[PDB]
């Protein structure tokens, strides 16, 4: 066990996150219990977690972690139930975990953070209706968009443009973004309206395409100039909180539910797998950097599992 | 100063937040019960099955505190009125176990959204909670001024934000309340959490929501403007509306973070303690209205029943009603002798109704001023008031006054009058039977005899008030209708009310009365122009009367006597609340009707819609001859 890390890693798995070079990273929550914080987790050792001796690396955070990623190969960006986006910068000994800024910008819990394409920007979604968009050089927002009427689910950067980025709400709106046009944001797709959208994926390849997941356990998958629901699956039996393309040339989509099972499909939503190892709700997905089948999954059920996906 | 709480959304030790927030300086604090995010599953498995525990311990506060200092707040993912039906059972269970919870801790309040236009599974579970066990807290419905909708910035370039204004649209805010409240059945324990935006919604609703049971006031940072040294501050219109709330005597609650790094958090509050001791204070009818805010009180009996020592005692403390009549008398005696005669002519002066003698020592006070002679009658039906006027009469006011013990509907006066003076009004003027007294008296008022006061006229004024709807219907007792409270009309302070019109006169008396037959009995149409969306409640009474020439007392608000507290204004109910539309005219009916037993007022709304006709044959409330 580290310097600086702690002895206690708190059981509820919100998120999880492979490195190019191969490691995972963990965010967790204390959701019941006396203290309601939550840590941050380097696992050099995939294999190894969630076990807190054999860790890389590992730190308190004041509150839980609603959500986590990556900032390039070093950084990590966090939405805290304090309200606050918090960046952590890795030690170059890659051992410690320390705090860079944290900026309480929020009203309520922040729910939702995408690092956009450039790596030098990054957008929050919040309870508080918000929507926000930072420098994480300067440590400031530099825009503030009250777009949406109720609390914000999920926003998602577009792999390749640095000012187009999804988000969906509980207003049943889904908006796609461009803060290039005056008025920033667009009404899509829910061609009928639907079900309240939950999750969100955009397409690794053709920067036009996404998928979103709703409150009913259906994926749909949707074309941006075209505006039409091109296919959909009722793919899961609860909502879909994570849905999440495989780094293959042919993309595989690994989507996760509050059923407490995940699912892969290919590009046409029809199921290959299933596995129903948590027992508690799904949360995260990451592939395999390393190698192209494997899947981590963790749960609230603070289970780290490893899938071997066809 | 003003007692306020912090709301929080995020508590990750309870002992430490509390503490902070005590240093700050708010009296308490509103936070989840549950982790907020902590979704939790009732009916399939696995995750029905997830070890505990819940949430956390009881254990880790004194149960004082949880009664005193913790106000809780519902899960923001408990959505009872979902489309998805397994959303909707699990926010059931899930609801009615943090309600519990919070009941089983003894919290005080708990805080729970409307949010959109429906909510009525959010109603039916809070009702069917509301009926089980026994419990004492509060609901508090966290409703904004603005729905989020129409606060949302014109940012989506296909999806406009409809510039052009809807005078309804605008008020769909107090819409959800009302119907969530109706679903409800206006339970005494559900009630207003305002949160007020940064852009204060136009004027016409905030008028209509101050006569809602609003318990609390919910300040976002966010609206918060910044001033010359960086503290933050509030616009000159929040400022009103902090005011009137202040006035009304809501809780304030601070939300959100610190907007203002420079400051501490307790700046927030500063601005607020000093927006506080920066009203103007107590004038002197508020000091002794003080502690009678929407308190009813039942119909007196002035003939069958005698006024208490204390009652009396409290009202010879008018400021102003007294030094009034002494002016009525004052001017009247120099009318009546003119300076030649000053003295060989010595007036006869009855005071008629006499209590404990103030209106005697006041005609003295008056003829020692208009330097005239009086003789003094006393009468008195209050055979224990004698007591006070007889004691004074022997110790004080020798034979210049004749005190009479008995009632001037009886009394066979020796010689006639030149001046009756009376103080038998009610709220509503005539319904202490003022009228019915002095017709029975004025046989022994000479044929050009003056009677102080001269007239008096009632007023009447459509009200909206759920707080006194409800205080009402709580006055149902065992052993009579079920209904009867609705039919009776009660002397209180209003405070918690929307005045719907303006007064308008009622009925009318004039002293002496010189009518041929004489008949007290009135029938009076009124028609209310009304211009709000509201629901009408009842009818305030006031009066107005003429003591002589200029000289007057009044209730009603826009010509109200400075400093006379003697007599709060009244209140007529309807069994049954009515909607009222922006535009619309309220027509309301009254009479007076009377026996040779009794005296009592019925009742009709008949536009926009009908009433039944209220306490018809006085079947619920009468004043007794
Ligand atoms: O309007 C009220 N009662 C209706 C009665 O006609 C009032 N008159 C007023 C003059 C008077 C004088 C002597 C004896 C009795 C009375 C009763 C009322 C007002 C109130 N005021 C508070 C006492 O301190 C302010 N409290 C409770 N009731
Ligand atoms: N019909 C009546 N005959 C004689 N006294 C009456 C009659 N009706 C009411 N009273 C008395 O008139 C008084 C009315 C009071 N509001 C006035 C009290 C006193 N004059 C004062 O102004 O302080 C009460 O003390 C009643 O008991």
């Amino acid at each position: 066990l580290p310097p600086n890390a702690p002895a206690c890693m708190e059981r509820q798995l919100e998120a999880a996150r492979y490195r190019s070079d191969g490691a995972l990273l963990l965010g967790a929550s204390s959701l019941s219990g006396r203290c309601w914080a939550g840590s941050l987790w380097l696992f050099k050792d995939p294999c190894a977690a969630p076990n807190e001796g054999f860790c890389s690396a590992g730190v308190q955070t004041e509150a839980g972690v609603a959500d986590l990623t990556w900032v390039g190969e070093r950084g990590i960006l966090v939405a805290s139930d304090s309200g606050a986006v918090e960046l952590w910068e890795l030690d170059e000994n890659e051992t410690l975990i320390v705090s860079k800024f944290c900026k309480y910008e929020h009203d309520d819990i922040v729910s939702t953070v995408s690092v956009l394409s450039s790596g030098t920007q990054a957008v929050s979604g919040s309870k508080d209706i918000c929507i926000k968009v930072w420098d994480l050089a300067q440590q400031v927002v530099l825009s503030s968009y009250r777009a949406h009427a109720a609390q914000v689910t999920c926003v998602a950067a577009s792999p390749h443009k640095d000012s187009v980025f999804l988000s969906c709400s509980e207003d049943n709106r889904i908006l796609l973004w461009d803060t290039r046009c005056p008025k920033p944001a667009s009404q899509i797709g829910c061609s009928a309206p639907g079900y309240l959208p939950t999750s969100l994926a955009w397409h690794p390849q053709q920067s036009e395409v996404f998928v979103f997941g709703d409150e009913n356990g259906t994926v749909s998958l949707v074309d941006t100039k075209s505006t039409s629901c091109v296919l959909s699956s009722a793919v899961h039996s609860q909502c879909v909180t994570g849905l999440v393309f495989s780094p293959h040339s042919v993309p595989f989509l690994a989507s996760l539910s509050e059923d407490c099972s995940l699912a892969v499909l290919d590009s046409s939503l029809s199921e290959l797998f299933r596995s129903q190892a948590h027992r508690d709700f799904v949360r995260d997905a990451t592939w395999s950097p390393l190698n192209h089948s494997l899947l981590t999954t963790v749960g609230w059920d603070h289970q780290v599992v490893h899938h071997v996906v066809p | 100063r003003v007692s306020s709480g912090r709301d929080l959304n995020c508590v990750p030790e309870i002992a430490d937040t509390l503490g902070a927030v005590a240093k700050q300086g708010f009296d308490f604090l509103c936070m989840p019960v549950f982790h907020p995010r902590f979704k939790r599953e009732f009916i399939q498995e696995p995750a029905k099955n997830r070890p505990g525990p819940q949430t956390r311990s009881d254990l880790l506060l004194s149960g004082r505190d949880w009664n005193t200092l913790i106000v809780g707040k519902l899960s923001p993912w408990i959505r009872p009125d979902s489309k998805v039906e397994k959303i909707r059972r699990n926010s059931e269970a899930a609801m009615l176990q943090e309600l519990n919870f919070g009941a089983y801790l003894g919290l005080p309040a708990f805080l729970l959204p409307l949010n959109q236009e429906d909510n009525t599974n959010l109603a039916r579970v809070l009702t069917n909670h509301i009926h089980t066990g026994h419990h004492s807290s509060m609901f508090w419905m966290r409703v904004p001024l603005v729905a989020p909708e129409d606060l949302r910035d014109d940012i989506i370039e296909n999806a406009p934000t409809t510039h052009t204004e809807e005078y309804s649209g605008e008020e769909k805010t107090w819409m959800w309340w009302h119907n969530f409240r109706t679903l409800c059945d206006y339970s005494k324990r559900i009630a207003v959490a305002l949160e007020i935006g940064a852009d204060l919604p136009s004027n016409h609703v905030i008028d209509r929501w101050l006569g809602e049971p609003i318990k609390a006031a919910i300040l976002p940072t966010s609206i918060f403007l910044t001033n010359k040294k960086g503290f933050p501050v509030l616009s000159k219109m929040h400022q009103r509306l902090i005011f009137r709330l202040l006035k009304l005597e809501v809780q304030f609650i601070i939300t959100g973070t610190n907007h203002h790094s420079e400051k501490e958090f307790c700046s927030y509050l500063q601005y607020l303690e000093y927006l506080s001791q920066n009203r103007p204070p107590p004038n002197a009818y508020e000091l002794f209205a003080k502690g009678y805010e929407d308190y009813l009180q039942s119909p007196l009996q002035p003939l069958m029943d005698n006024l208490e020592s204390q009652t009396y005692e409290v009202f010879e403390k008018d400021p102003i009603k007294y030094s009034q009549y002494q002016q009525a008398i004052y001017k009247c005696l120099l009318d009546r002798v003119p300076e030649e005669e000053k003295d060989t002519n010595v007036q006869v002066l009855m005071v008629l109704g006499a209590g404990r003698g103030p209106l005697v020592n006041a005609s003295l006070r008056a003829a020692k001023q208009a330097d005239r002679r009086i003789k003094l009658y006393a009468v008195e039906k209050n055979p224990n008031a004698v007591v006070t006027l007889e004691n004074w009469q022997f110790e004080e006011w020798g034979s210049q006054v004749t005190v009479v013990s008995s009632d001037m509907r009886e009394w066979v006066a020796p010689e006639k009058a030149d001046i009756i003076v009376s103080e038998l009004l009610g709220s509503f003027a005539d319904n202490e039977l003022s009228p019915e007294c002095l017709d029975g008296a004025q046989h022994f008022l000479k044929d050009d005899g003056v009677s102080i006061p001269g007239e008096y006229t009632s007023f009447l004024a459509p009200i909206s008030s759920s707080k006194l709807y409800n205080e009402v219907r709580a006055c149902r007792e065992k052993d009579r209708d079920p209904e009867a409270q609705f039919e009776m009309p009660y002397v209180v302070r209003l405070h918690n009310f929307h005045q719907l019109s303006a007064p308008q006169p009622c009925f009318t008396f004039s002293h002496p009365n010189r009518d041929p037959m004489i008949d007290n009995n009135r029938y009076c149409t009124l028609e209310f122009p009304v211009e709000v969306n509201t629901v009408l409640h009842g009818f305030a009474g006031y009066f107005e009367t003429v003591l002589y020439q200029d000289i007057t007392l009044s209730i009603r608000p826009e010509t109200h006597s400075p400093g006379m507290f003697s007599w709060f204004p009244i209140l007529f109910p309807i069994k049954q609340p009515i909607t009222v539309r922006e535009g619309q005219t309220i027509c309301v009916r009254f009479w007076r009707c009377s026996n040779s037993k009794k005296v009592w007022y019925e009742w009709a709304v008949t536009a926009p819609v009908c009433s039944a006709i209220h306490n018809p044959t006085g079947r619920s409330y009468t004043i007794g001859l």
